[PDB]
């Protein structure tokens, strides 16, 4: 067979140990999910806006008493209500409080006032993967594999908790000081033991079955991994066009083209992740995540060493000290005004 | 080239989720 006795016994034991880890991880998650205003706004100096969404913004802050820097996500409650994202916001906070994994951002404080909701999480200083990818152009296959292996482990973890992530893309991946990935946004994540039906995600990363308005499962995350690996290694995604509707036609077509510089191992992995047919997509078969982790393209990956953050990163971002923001673009700075009247109090009672 | 086609799509910047 492909493995001799020694390799086969090593692999089997490794897979069993993953099961034991994930079982303990699930037990810890549920305890924290069952039993979760831990700061206030004048506890922080606001320094600079790090990113923006329709919700509000993410700002670098310094915790006054301790001097530590954090990223503070500020959500305008009235905007959240108008955007119909009440449940997303409460769910994101609930996930972030409960999960624990080396590539998932750590929430430190959360609180609210009359106008806004605040999520204070670890500051990830190395910038968006998106910027690094567009600047470098494309990542070498070893560089892409280092990142990909972190997403595989992160999805292995989230899926064992029955969480589908649903918004993988370089824009949602930050690089920390050691060159490792941090995931921070869980606004579309959902606990899905079986199937779910919501049309959500980003057009280039949508699995066909989402586009086709089907009931779908965690395999959409493995499709999105294929898109991500492709984009990291090519510098552009497998399916693009002027308008989303044309991107969708390409996604559902079953056809994908690869740059000539893609290795054969990479193309094979990608054809199995970017598989329209759910009965054949890697990550969705009887062998589970093992089809991905044991694929030839990952043969050089020491999965435990990645988890332990003992692999030397291929790229270490510029770090000029704490509170340095040079890896982030400049955003227009608004003002965090706090109304004298409580807004949307009932809707966000549990926050 | 395919890269040129990607540029021509205008979706080379940060992409929003659908809404
Ligand atoms: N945790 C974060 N660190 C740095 N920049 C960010 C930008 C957006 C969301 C979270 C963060």
């Amino acid at each position: 067979g492909h493995m001799g006795n020694a390799a086969a016994a090593k692999k089997g034991s490794e897979q069993e140990s993953v099961k034991e880890f994930l079982a303990k991880a699930k037990e810890e998650f549920l305890k924290k999910w069952e039993s979760p205003n831990t700061a206030q706004l004048d506890h922080f100096d606001r320094i600079k806006t790090l990113g923006t969404g329709s919700f509000g913004r993410v700002m670098l802050v310094k915790h006054k008493e301790t001097g530590n820097h954090y990223a503070m996500k500020i959500l305008d409650k009235q905007k959240v209500v108008k955007l119909k994202q009440i449940e997303h916001t409460l769910n994101e906070k609930r996930i972030l409080q409960a999960v624990n994994f080396p590539f998932l951002v750590k929430l430190e404080f959360s609180f609210k006032d009359n106008s806004n909701l605040y999520m204070v999480m670890e500051y990830v200083p190395g910038g968006e993967m998106f910027s690094h990818l567009r600047r470098i152009g494309r990542f070498s296959e070893p560089h892409a594999r280092f990142y990909a292996a972190q997403i595989v482990l992160t999805f292995e973890y989230l899926h064992s908790l029955d969480l589908i992530y649903r918004d993988l893309k370089p824009e949602n991946l930050l690089i920390d000081q050691q060159g490792y990935i941090q995931v921070t946004d869980f606004g579309f994540a959902k606990r899905v033991k079986g199937r779910t039906w919501t049309l959500c995600g980003t057009p280039e990363y949508l699995a066909p079955e989402i586009i086709l308005s089907k009931g779908y499962n965690k395999a959409v995350d493995w499709w999105a991994l294929g898109v991500l690996i492709y984009e990291m290694a090519a510098g552009y995604p497998p399916f693009f066009a002027d308008q989303p509707i044309q991107i969708y036609e390409k996604i559902v077509s079953g056809k994908v083209r690869f740059p000539s510089h893609f290795s054969s191992d990479l193309k094979d992995l990608l054809r199995n992740l970017l598989q329209v047919d759910l009965t054949k997509r890697f990550g969705n078969l009887k062998n589970g995540v093992n089809d991905i982790k044991n694929h030839k393209w990952f043969a050089t990956t020491d999965w435990i060493a990645i988890y332990q953050r003992k692999v030397e990163a291929p790229f270490i971002p510029k770090f000029k000290g704490p509170g340095d923001t040079s890896n982030f673009d400049d955003y227009e700075e608004e003002e965090i005004r706090v109304s004298i009247n409580e807004k949307c109090g009932k809707e966000f009672t549990e926050f | 080239t395919t890269y040129a086609d990607f540029i021509a799509s205008g979706r080379t910047g940060r992409r929003n989720a659908i809404h």
